[PDB]
């Protein structure tokens, strides 16, 4: 079993925790967007179809 | 600080609505035409099937009524079968079905999202992949910032499939407009065009997961599948009419994709719009699997099967985050995965499996507990006519595949070490509790979540 509502908030109220979180969200979109900046390299890279 | 009640009657009509429509509907129609070889006879295999689920979902709305704990049918069985019976359920629901099923879903997103810009020819793999991935993180990303976004994404996608069938249905009206044969009597041809009918169907049973967070369950539960399952009958019946306005039997047979071949036929230019509509289908499948996904493991924590962290809500934001992380992850896992589609073949019975398992359970309840409410009963009879007919569409499932269905009752059993290391195990290795705890706190501060007011 885990940790109850009030005592987790006397920690994870902390600067360090708060500074790693805002990081963990903005690193994650960055990541995200990587991952759609690259899917558009590989469509464009990619040879279209052989044409009818 | 404890799950909301979000769903509105419109909500979970979208909901069930949205994960039952599919792709199915767009590119495997021909499903039912290569066993129930007349498009005369095809028409009424799917009205069949329409019926059939519909005295299932109505057996659902009774346990979902008598029952209330929102676990889906984990937590039908488990208040009927007890603790091992429903772990079985749910770790096959965590390791294999919920996840393989997204990551099948998002592809077919990613495949006919992409195909106009390849349009006679395989789209790139490498990309499939990662578009696969980007909407599966976007998906979870919303479902875990906002309960009251996850439900209006899953309303415009709801919509946009309906939008996309009325399409289909209209141009075959302005065909028509314009201006039996061949089928097969056998009984070894039709029953398994009926079982092929009912992959498309599959998908009702996912509106039971939520029962927590709809608004008013004994009013909108029932009424909810009273709406939706008619209005897909009907659209399908309706959509794969249209078909037979423009395409010839053989012409469907050898069709890759058939919403597409008749949307080029009809449309010609910005005939794309009809690949874009099949992707956009699927967009909105994957929402409301996710969000069932991370409903379901969230009453697994509850429970106690699952480790804890599973349980712990964000306090501000009220969505399950820890959840939907796990459904996230178990999900993308299957981007690694070689010949996938029939690895899922063996467990596409399970699903009956578990249904019929229900059933029988809520007729055990019947006479077990007769004295609780139901604000919903229907015909002693219906259910033991939907189990009858059930086990009959369970029977072909291994008469069609029985080696990989020994593969199939073979990974099943996966979970008897699971229950016993982590069920049953009454916490001797006091070094590994430490690290358990040890980790749970990381988590929690490192999410900031917390357990359930209850």
């Amino acid at each position: 079993t885990g940790l109850s509502k009030e005592e987790l908030l006397k920690v994870a109220g902390s600067p360090g925790w708060v500074r790693t979180r805002w990081a963990l969200l903005l690193l994650f979109w960055l990541g995200w967007l990587g991952m759609l900046a690259g899917a558009v390299v590989i469509i464009v890279r990619a040879p279209r179809c052989r044409e009818l | 600080v404890t799950l909301q009640r979000n769903i509105t009657l419109l909500n979970g009509v979208a909901i069930i609505v949205g994960t039952i429509i599919g792709s199915g509907i767009f590119v495997t129609p021909t499903g039912v035409l290569k066993e129930a070889g007349s498009p005369g006879l095809a028409l009424v295999v799917w009205a069949a099937c329409g019926v059939f689920s519909i005295v299932g979902a109505l057996c659902y709305a009774e346990l979902g009524t008598t029952i209330s704990k929102s676990g889906g049918d984990y937590a039908y069985m488990l208040e009927v079968y007890g603790s091992l019976p429903a772990f079985l359920k749910l770790w096959i629901e965590l390791l294999i079905i919920r996840p393989s099923s997204q990551y099948i879903v998002a592809l077919v997103f990613a495949t006919y999202l992409l195909k106009p810009l390849f349009p006679t020819c395989p789209v790139p793999e490498e990309a499939a992949k990662l578009v696969a991935c980007l909407c599966v993180l976007l998906l979870t990303a919303v479902n875990c910032y906002s309960v009251k976004a996850a439900t209006r994404v899953q309303d415009a996608f709801a919509a946009a499939k309906l939008l996309a069938l009325a399409l289909i249905i209209l141009l075959g009206f302005v065909q028509i407009g314009k201006g039996f044969e061949g089928t097969k009597l056998d009984v070894g041809n039709i029953v398994l065009a009926l079982y092929s009918g009912l992959f498309a169907y599959g998908g009702w049973n996912y509106l039971n997961f939520v029962t927590e967070e709809m608004i008013n369950p004994y009013r909108n539960l029932p009424l909810a599948i009273i709406i939706s399952l008619p209005i897909v009958t009907l659209v399908y019946v309706l959509t794969n009419l249209a078909y037979f306005t423009t395409l010839s039997t053989e012409q469907m047979l050898s069709s890759e994709a058939v919403a597409v071949d008749f949307g080029n036929y009809h449309l010609g230019v910005m005939s794309w719009i009809i690949p874009v509509f099949v992707g956009l289908s699927c967009f909105g499948s994957v929402n409301g699997s996710l969000f069932t996904s991370s409903r379901l493991f969230f009453v697994g924590s509850r429970e106690g099967h699952l480790p804890s962290i599973l349980s712990m809500i964000h306090p501000q934001l009220l969505t399950p985050v820890p959840s939907l992380v796990f459904t996230c992850v178990m999900t993308l896992l299957y981007a690694f995965s070689k010949d996938i589609f029939s690895v899922i073949n063996f467990f596409s019975f399970f699903n009956w499996l578990c249904v019929a398992l229900a059933i029988i359970g809520m007729i055990w309840l019947r006479h077990r507990k007769p004295e609780l409410e139901r604000p919903i009963k229907v015909n002693l009879a219906l259910p033991v006519f939907f189990i009858l007919a059930c086990l009959f569409l369970i029977a072909v499932s291994f008469w069609k595949t029985p080696v990989e269905c020994g593969i199939g009752f073979t990974i099943i059993l996966s979970g008897l070490p699971v229950y016993f290391f982590g069920v049953w195990w009454k916490n001797k290795p006091k070094w590994l509790l430490q690290g358990i705890f040890s980790t749970t706190v990381l988590c929690q501060k490192l999410m900031q979540v917390v357990p359930q007011e209850t």
